[PDB]
């Protein structure tokens, strides 16, 4: 069920083949993939982190600049 | 398999697969490399297919941010935003997977009836879910004006229209 | 000098007037001060942390978009 | 003060600053309240500041993503983006301390000399810099067209040309 735990799997997708690399955490690191990894976690989407008020910037984005268009 | 045991563990600590592994987990979905780059255009933008989505809601229902609507506060309005990210990885999730199952069973199972004793409008949610399926089809089909992304020339319309199908079963619960 | 270790002043000014307030970090958050509050931190300027690979992700986005103009 | 001792700290582990002493620190600096208006304006825009500047250089100059570019592989990309930012932070700690003697004395001695030595283009900093001085303005003076700031009405001319000179003070280290 639906267990108001704010949690959601979030998911990261990986491609560093241009050879700038990241830490790391999986075993698999040869042949066609290497570069590519695929991460996923299930946490809580909090408001924000590491003293960085994440969600909080967005609503206060909101407020003033609904009527913008980031699209186009 | 193992992304599925990261759902279900007690604590969801990362799981990650890369190389020969991943290409294992490609073989189970149908067009792997393009999924992988379908989930990217996701995630990659969680934070702009947020706003621009909770902001669309908003412009097109400025009584929302009135007194007494349903995002007028700060909080409330970060309430919001932070499910449309919840609801947005789960989609996200299950387009890697290739299934809704997760979407169904932890995020939208209860959920209606959840928003009905919170007074959370289903009109609102219904715009903003509309709003992150247009824009999560637009980037996946690099149709997206500010914002294109890098990938090997083709056609992902199939997998547009897959997940198109994802936020379908998110409407269809929430109205 | 310029001692070659990325480290910079990192400056957040924090205004949270509308009453949603994050973690007591100082007085103050009371009379005519509520809400505001000023962090300083001398600290490396990294590529990413906690798995969020900020700016790798801003690189990518210049080789593709740099023909965008976001401020229009 | 407390933010000083920050600086040169071995460690650099934060300091805050809310009530009673924040109402201090703004008195010995002018303009204390638009003045850390102007400050949360570049900074809570760091990524965007720095994204269109960076971007600026490259399409005035495409060549700079070209094989035998000087921002070509990612690697260099991010170090460019890393630099503008590390830059754009100095400022800021210039316009909430009043003066620009942290951002000559740890950010531009020896700066020119070592982007001599590494082979980093004057001109493609000179364009950045100067970008991002015209951004931080335009922020600054309610010219920023895709994102408005909440904040009163009223001229924050004065700070706009203070911040003006800081970049200034940059350039001229590097020209
Ligand atoms: C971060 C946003 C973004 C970037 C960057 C980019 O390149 N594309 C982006 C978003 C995007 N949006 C859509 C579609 C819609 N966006 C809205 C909301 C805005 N329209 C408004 O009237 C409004 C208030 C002023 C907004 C805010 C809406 C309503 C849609 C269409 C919904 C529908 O039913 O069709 C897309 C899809 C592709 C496109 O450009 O149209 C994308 C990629
Ligand atoms: C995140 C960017 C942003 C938001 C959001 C917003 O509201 N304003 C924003 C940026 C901004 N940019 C400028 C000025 C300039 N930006 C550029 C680079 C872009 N122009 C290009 O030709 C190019 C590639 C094709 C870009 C990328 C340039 C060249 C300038 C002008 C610098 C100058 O010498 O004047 C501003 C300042 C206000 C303005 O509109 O000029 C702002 C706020
Ligand atoms: C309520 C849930 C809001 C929301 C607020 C958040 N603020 C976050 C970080 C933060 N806020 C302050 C200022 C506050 N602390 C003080 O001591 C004083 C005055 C003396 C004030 C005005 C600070 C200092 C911080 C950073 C804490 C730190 O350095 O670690 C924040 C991030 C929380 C975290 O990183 O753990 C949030 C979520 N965000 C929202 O979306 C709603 C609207
Ligand atoms: C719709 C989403 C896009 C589109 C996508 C295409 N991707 C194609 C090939 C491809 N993509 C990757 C990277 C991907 N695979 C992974 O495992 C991961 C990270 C874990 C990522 C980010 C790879 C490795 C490949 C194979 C070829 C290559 O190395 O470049 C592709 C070509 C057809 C195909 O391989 O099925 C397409 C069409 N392309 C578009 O034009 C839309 C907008
Ligand atoms: C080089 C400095 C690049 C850049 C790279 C970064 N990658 C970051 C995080 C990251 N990368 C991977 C994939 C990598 N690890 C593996 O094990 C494998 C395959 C077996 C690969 C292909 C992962 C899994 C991660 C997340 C690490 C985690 O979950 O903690 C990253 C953020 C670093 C951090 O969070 O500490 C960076 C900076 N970034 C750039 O700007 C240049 C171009
Ligand atoms: C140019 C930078 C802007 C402009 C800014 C104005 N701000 C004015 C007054 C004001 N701003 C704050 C918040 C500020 N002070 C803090 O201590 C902190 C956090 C530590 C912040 C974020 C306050 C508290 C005030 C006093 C008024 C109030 O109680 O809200 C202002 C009025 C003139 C003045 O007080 O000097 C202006 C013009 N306004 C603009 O149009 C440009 C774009
Ligand atoms: C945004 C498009 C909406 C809007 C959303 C609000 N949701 C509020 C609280 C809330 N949301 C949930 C569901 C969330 N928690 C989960 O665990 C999951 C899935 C795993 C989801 C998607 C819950 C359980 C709650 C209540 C508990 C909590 O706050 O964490 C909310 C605050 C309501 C209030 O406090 O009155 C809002 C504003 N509101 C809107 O108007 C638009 C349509
Ligand atoms: C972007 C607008 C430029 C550009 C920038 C590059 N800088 C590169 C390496 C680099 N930058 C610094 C200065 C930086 N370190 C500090 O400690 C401070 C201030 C406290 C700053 C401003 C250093 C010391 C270094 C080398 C050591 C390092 O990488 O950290 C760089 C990579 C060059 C290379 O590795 O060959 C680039 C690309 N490049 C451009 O084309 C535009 C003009």
């Amino acid at each position: 069920a639906m267990r108001k735990d704010a949690k959601a799997p979030y998911v990261t997708v990986f491609d560093e083949r241009d050879g700038c690399g990241g830490p790391t955490k999986a075993g698999g690191n040869s042949g066609d993939n290497k570069g590519l990894c695929v991460k996923v976690a299930m946490k809580k989407v909090a408001y924000g982190e590491g003293g960085v008020d994440r969600i909080g910037e967005m609503a206060r984005d909101v407020f003033v600049n609904y009527d913008k268009q980031r699209g186009k | 398999d193992a992304f599925s045991k990261v759902i279900t563990s007690a604590d969801g600590k990362a799981a990650y697969v890369g190389g020969a592994d991943l290409q294992a987990l490609k073989k189970f979905v149908s067009e792997g490399n393009k999924r992988m780059d379908s989930v990217n255009a996701i995630v990659s933008n969680a934070s702009c297919i947020v706003s621009d989505s909770v902001s669309g809601m908003v412009c097109e229902n400025p009584s929302l941010i009135a007194p007494n609507g349903g995002v007028y506060t700060n909080r409330k309005m970060a309430a919001c935003l932070r499910d449309a990210e919840i609801i947005l990885r789960y989609v996200s999730y299950s387009l890697l997977s290739g299934d809704s199952s997760v979407l169904e069973d932890r995020c939208l199972n209860g959920l209606k009836e959840t928003y009905a004793s919170l007074g959370v409008p289903a009109a609102g949610n219904a715009r903003t879910i509309s709003i992150m399926k247009a824009t999560v089809i637009g980037f996946i089909t690099n149709n997206s004006q500010q914002k294109k992304l890098s990938t090997p020339a083709g056609d992902c319309s199939a997998l547009a229209s897959e997940v198109g199908g994802y936020f379908d079963k998110v409407s269809s619960a929430l109205a």
